[PDB]
């Protein structure tokens, strides 16, 4: 061992000190997965998760979400006007079409920067005033548009001022941008989870799913008004299934979240239940429908007595969500030590 | 990437001082730092080596207890407190940034140097030869010898090769034996077995005029060689 | 998709028109290298400590 | 034969106490899954009990069976310290698993951010200063062909009362609070049939456990403790039969022997171990 | 077309069959097999604090690199056991790792659909990322430099990728597969690779051109591990359904499957020893097997991981194997 083998392994000592030390503040860190469908709400319940901590208007959670309000609201021009060349729809002034390149070519610098320039806000106010891709946004049922291009285009000044504060409302709607793997990083009373979501993951879970084999709990979000919303509540169930029974996960418990109640109250009213689950025979009232929509997930828990599903009707208003997830993993916790040592 | 030392100056003999570098663009936490020093007309003298986490502290026997070397990793400073002052510490003190891993580039970057001017077992690195007179585009051959063998049981052959340029901090030039150092131009080519060692520049250029030194890296009394000058 | 269809076809007909040597020239060939590069096999043939660098 | 049954009946037990404690030891000592501040504090406390079954056991064995103690007075005194050391410390592992698992079942928060092995390494300093500071007293200031501890009423009380009554009250309040939060949680957790048998059968398994462990406690040491703190009361109305204070002194011995298994040989994960081993 | 499709895949399997004059066993069933590997943990390479899905081992055969879902890269001294660095990865969601031929870069990708290139060789001390490869819309399941500047991805969006690491751009997509791409293969040459997918095929490509030159399916499930033959003229390959198979170029065909009755289960790495007569092939069962690549039987076992074996490689001189394992552990073996 020379004096260069001396150094080389005391650098390799340093090296496991490191590996140590961030192993230690891994191993406090609380994984959860993010595993719900197409459109159940995981993004809206980890974006709600980061605002609502203590009080509504946590602001400085609202600053990091501006660039994506306005990569959305950028991207509503972008989809709208190229739904003009699928759609064979001409513009009413043929002026939008110098404009229409003007919004591509700010596009990238837009993006980039996360902010809307005032030359693009006129670009953006014309081109959504126009007649033509005005009747393209009422077409957006062969589009890829998404719902919250609406809101946003109706108040583009908002979104491009200098100082603009994006609003919980607002936050909510935005469509997170599709990537592989989002890790956030929430501390709650103490508690530090990891809400690990795989987001677009385009290949088959069984290869990538024992990645999360040794995660405190799954979240699995759940869209109560999909019922009726191609099967939607019907592919939830498969998820859930699947992912409850999964091999990896068989004393992982799962925090069900059932999101947009609410919009599930309004739905019933009109829309009878009976058409997702034909075999219902019950009341078509919410806390019944609900209740009901719990049943069919929890029961679809194979392997009781291992694993336990929390279920929570998820409330964007209060930060019921982020305390439920805390009284879960803690549940979760303790009867991981009630298990070992032996009582339970 | 550049070490910056500070210090030096008029100092009466038996006073003290604290020699500092600071460290740029490099992540100066994770290298070995080691004070080199050259006699303000003789050749280098290593000096202290302050491993990366300060963990291993070296001194030269001739100024151990004397000197003391210190890191401020945040401050990404390099220091040596220098006390009793001696005659023959006038020298200009380098700080050479020095990173030991498998194939790692020990001593490859050195700072600017201050130059301390004070009022008034160990492996031998020979280079006897100096002053090799010799002319561009012919190649020449530097001698080192050693008295004990760098080849280490492990396969390494701790040789060092070293360039002070006139008036420019040493540039590593071949690391351990027969490893060319990036930035060297691929024509210097170190050779040798056991005590023997040979810097063959193939065809040489008016950059190459200047200093050659040995170093044994063996050993953690760092020796070098009284450097072959290459003059024109 | 009709266009997938015919650009799976269009990948069979151009794997069908390659070249294939007998299995009894392809075994023998992996075989011959095997026995190529025998004593040039440290796991075969575990080499003395002196040899093997991981002692 | 009465040297011979009785020889063969305490080796017996000390064979099986080295070699269960050294066990469990080895076990956390081999596999890497059993490297947990827990299973620290359990094979820390098989360790206690093998000091016990190896510098105590031998030599309390020999003054059993040979009726005096056939050693030395030095001996005497080493082994009166090393006896009270061993057996207190053992006794006071058991509050600190107790102490362990009531923090893991009523502070999740502390179980994953706090909770480190210093921890596990600070109970077991605790547990042998405790059992130190019950040792020394009478090799230093608190004091015939017999080694007996010093029988002062003031010693009596401060050792039987350190070193078995306040773990007692200790593991007695613990398991309490671990059996009423145990049993909350079950609470909190032909469907309703089943979850209803699942938590009164959960509930059973709680009351067994903690019966298993307090119990085993209680019969182990509780006799002898009774004994050493009236006794030495009684200087002559209570008079001790040898074969009943033997049979005392053995079964605060057999707590020693009977540690490893409620601690880590009915752990499952221990179990796992040994059948990979 | 689809009539013709299987009129095509017919005309291939009957091609193939004119082509199998002798199974491998046959032509192989004098030779002198290998007595029995007694190979031995050198070095535990400790370290890792989570699971270790991907190793490879340097070109010089004594660094390796190895990632694990601790969130680290590091590169390992198996001489002496020295970490040489420790990468700290954006994503702890990696599953492949890839170490540059010239020892400058490693790469390392997996669930985040990115092959990150990183630089070993930086002029300040640290490994820096180099490069983020963008594009694979699914996880990278392999990842192997073909020099500095290329790179040959396979990911669960069903694509292999050629990339220029200096532009980041897919200089080539190879599309083919139907289910997710699981590994990968440079040949020797690295003018052609395989791959290996879920849908328990094997494909050919060839790097240049960007098609697939031939298609093996021989698996009844998912292929989690292919290598090349050290010759290049044939790879090998470990599924899910607890067996190898050697595939020959040339012959277009299966020319041996490695397969035990108490074998069930899958195969995460295969790789062959430098004459190519041991096929290593490490299984969920936590051990590691020597196969006799030319006989099909096991040589030996590398037992030793207390989880299961997920990477493995030889050295290039053929004197070590690595296993790393979902115990977070590495061990050299030889
Ligand atoms: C000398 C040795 C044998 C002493 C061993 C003590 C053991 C055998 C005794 C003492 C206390 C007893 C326990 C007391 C309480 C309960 C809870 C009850 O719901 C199940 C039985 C159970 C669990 C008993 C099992 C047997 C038990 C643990
Ligand atoms: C499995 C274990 C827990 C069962 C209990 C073992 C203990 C309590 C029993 C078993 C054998 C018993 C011993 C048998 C022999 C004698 C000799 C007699 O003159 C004094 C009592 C004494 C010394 C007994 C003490 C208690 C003893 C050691
Ligand atoms: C069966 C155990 C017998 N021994 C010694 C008696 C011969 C115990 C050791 C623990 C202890 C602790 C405090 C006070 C005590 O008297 C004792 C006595």
């Amino acid at each position: 061992v020379s004096a260069e083998d001396k150094a080389a392994a005391e650098r390799s000592k340093m090296i496991d000190k490191n590996l140590r030390e961030d192993g230690e503040k891994q191993r406090r860190e609380i994984k959860l997965l993010l595993l719900g469908t197409s459109n159940s709400g995981k993004n809206t319940i980890v974006k709600q998760m980061k605002i609502i901590h203590s009080g509504g208007f946590n602001l400085e959670a609202c600053k990091e979400y501006k660039p994506l309000i306005i990569y959305n609201a950028i991207d509503s021009l972008t989809r709208i006007i190229r739904a003009l060349a699928a759609l064979r729809i001409d513009f009413h002034n043929p002026d939008r079409a110098y404009d229409a390149v003007q919004l591509f070519a700010l596009t990238g610098p837009a993006e980039s920067k996360g902010e809307i320039t005032p030359e693009l806000l006129g670009v953006m106010r014309r081109l959504w005033a126009d007649p033509g891709a005005q009747a393209c946004f009422s077409r957006s049922s062969e589009y890829h548009l998404e719902d919250n291009a609406a809101y946003y285009l109706n108040d583009l000044e908002r979104i491009a001022a200098a100082d603009y504060i994006p609003t919980v409302e607002d936050i909510l709607r935005s469509r997170d941008m599709t990537t592989g793997i989002v890790e956030n990083k929430f501390t709650f009373k103490e508690l530090t989870f990891k809400m690990v979501d795989v987001g677009a993951q385009r290949s088959e879970r069984k290869k990538w799913i024992h990645c999360f084999e040794g995660v405190t709990a799954i979240i699995f979000c759940v869209e109560l008004s999909g019922y009726d919303l191609t099967s939607r509540m019907a592919a939830s169930l498969k998820l859930f299934d699947s992912i409850c029974n999964n091999k990896w996960f068989i004393d992982t418990s799962l925090i069900l979240f059932l999101n947009k109640k609410d919009l599930l109250a309004e739905k019933i009213r009109r829309i009878p239940l009976t058409i997702c689950f034909p075999e219902y025979k019950g009341q078509n009232t919410y806390e019944e429908a609900a209740v009901y929509i719990q049943r069919q997930f929890e029961d679809l828990n194979r392997n009781k007595e291992t694993k336990e599903i929390y279920s929570h009707f998820t409330c964007s208003t209060d930060t019921s969500n982020i305390q439920f997830v805390f009284d879960a993993v803690t549940d979760v916790i303790i009867q991981n030590n009630l298990k070992y040592i032996g009582l339970c | 990437v550049q070490l910056v030392e500070s210090g030096g100056g008029l100092v009466q003999p038996g006073g003290s001082r604290k020699l500092s570098c600071s460290a740029s663009g490099f992540a100066f936490s994770s290298f070995g730092m080691h004070w080199v020093r050259q006699a303000p007309e003789k050749g280098l003298e290593w000096v202290a080596y302050i491993s990366s986490g300060s963990g291993t502290i070296y001194y030269a026997d001739t100024v151990k207890g004397r000197f003391t070397i210190s890191r401020d990793d945040p401050k990404n400073t390099l220091f040596l407190q220098m006390t009793s002052l001696r005659s023959e510490d006038t020298a200009m003190y380098y700080c050479v940034r020095s990173i030991y891993y498998y194939g790692s580039s020990p001593f490859d970057f050195w700072g600017q140097g201050t130059t301390l001017t004070v009022s008034s077992s160990d492996i031998v690195m020979t280079q006897a030869t100096s002053s090799v007179p010799v002319t561009p585009g012919e190649s020449v051959s530097i001698s080192c010898r050693s008295s004990k063998s760098l080849l280490h049981s492990n396969g390494n052959t701790y040789l060092y090769w070293f360039l002070q340029r006139p008036g420019q901090s040493p540039q590593l030039l071949i690391y351990r034996m027969s490893n060319l150092a990036s930035g060297v131009p691929d024509r210097f080519s170190g050779s040798g077995s056991g005590t023997a060692f040979t810097l063959t520049i193939s065809r040489l250029e008016a950059e190459d005029v200047g200093v050659y030194y040995c170093m044994q890296h063996l050993e953690y009394p760092l020796t070098f060689g009284a450097g072959t000058k290459l003059e024109l | 998709s009709i266009a997938q269809a015919r650009k799976l076809v269009e990948q069979l007909k151009m794997e069908a028109n390659i070249d294939r040597i007998k299995v009894s020239k392809a075994a023998a060939d992996l075989m011959a290298y095997c026995e190529a590069h025998a004593k040039e096999d440290p796991l075969l043939t575990p080499v003395p400590a002196s040899e093997n660098p991981f002692r | 034969s009465y040297q011979v049954i009785t020889s063969l009946l305490l080796g017996t037990l000390i064979f099986c106490a080295v070699l269960g404690n050294a066990c469990v030891v080895a076990a956390i000592a081999l596999e890497r899954s059993l490297q947990n501040v827990a299973n620290y504090l359990i094979g820390s406390l098989a360790v206690t009990d093998l000091m016990v079954s190896v510098l105590v056991l031998p030599m309390a064995a020999l003054y059993q069976v040979l009726n005096k103690w056939t050693l030395g007075q030095v001996t005497c005194d080493l082994f009166i310290a090393l006896d009270v050391l061993c057996c207190t410390s053992s006794i006071w592992h058991l509050c600190a698993i107790a102490l362990d698992r009531y923090w893991a079942i009523t502070d999740p928060i502390d179980y994953v951010n706090k909770r480190t092995p210093r921890r596990a390494a600070a109970l077991i300093s605790l547990t042998w200063l405790i059992g130190f500071l019950i040792s020394i007293p009478p090799m230093l200031g608190w004091r015939p062909d017999a080694c007996t501890i010093s029988k002062d009423h003031g010693y009596t009380i401060y050792s039987t009362f350190g070193a078995f009554y306040i773990p007692l009250l200790l593991m007695l309040v613990l398991y309490g609070r671990i059996f009423r939060a145990a049993r909350f949680r079950i609470r909190k957790t032909r469907n309703a049939e089943a979850k209803r048998k699942m938590a009164l059968a959960r509930e059973r398994k709680t009351v067994k456990t903690l019966g298993i462990i307090m119990g085993t406690f209680i019969l182990c040491w509780l006799p002898f403790f009774i004994v050493a703190l009236v006794l030495p009361f009684c200087e002559s109305s209570c008079h001790m039969p040898t074969l009943l204070g033997a049979i005392i002194n053995w079964l605060g011995y057999s707590n020693s022997l009977l540690n490893p298994v409620i601690y880590a040989y009915f752990n499952k994960d221990f179990q796992n171990a040994f059948k990979k081993i | 077309l689809r009539q013709e499709a299987e009129q095509l895949k017919n005309q291939i399997r009957d091609a193939r069959k004119a082509c199998a004059d002798a199974t491998l066993s046959q032509i192989t069933n004098n030779i002198d097999p290998v007595g029995r590997i007694q190979m031995r943990t050198r070095r535990t390479l400790r370290g890792h604090l989570a699971k270790i899905y991907a190793m490879h081992w340097g070109t010089d055969s004594r660094l390796l690199v190895s990632a694990s879902q601790d969130g680290k890269l590091i590169i390992w001294d198996s001489y002496t056991t020295n970490k040489v660095h420790a990468i700290p990865l954006r994503s702890s969601w990696v599953m492949t790792c890839a170490y540059a031929p010239s020892g400058n870069y490693v790469a390392c990708g997996g669930l985040d659909n990115i092959c990150s290139i990183y630089n070993l060789k930086t002029r300040e001390g640290n490994v820096r990322v180099s490069r983020e490869l963008a594009g694979h819309t699914g996880y990278l399941s392999c990842c192997r430099f073909l020099d500095d500047n290329q790179i040959v991805t396979s990911s669960g969006d069903t694509t292999c990728a050629l990339w220029d690491i200096e532009t980041g751009q897919q200089t080539t997509t190879f599309t083919g597969h139907t289910g997710d791409v699981m590994s990968l293969s440079l040949a020797p040459d690295t003018r052609l690779f395989v791959s290996g997918a879920c849908d328990a095929s094997a494909k050919l490509w060839d790097v240049r051109e960007g098609m697939c030159r031939q298609t093996f399916t021989g698996h009844e499930s998912d292929i989690n591990a292919i290598c090349f033959f050290p010759n290049g003229n044939a790879f090998a390959t470990g599924s899910d359904d607890a067996t190898c198979r050697l595939f020959d170029l040339r012959a277009d065909q299966e020319l041996m499957t490695y397969s035990h009755d108490n074998i069930i289960c899958g195969i995460t790495s295969v790789s062959f020893s430098k004459s190519g007569r041991l096929l290593l092939a490490g299984y969920d069962d936590f051990n590691c097997n020597v196969w006799d690549a030319l006989k099909a039987d096991r040589a030996g076992v590398l037992a030793g991981h207390d989880n299961r074996v997920s990477c493995l490689g030889v050295t290039d001189d053929g004197m070590a194997v690595a296993t790393g394992s979902w115990d977070s552990f590495l061990k050299i073996w030889n």
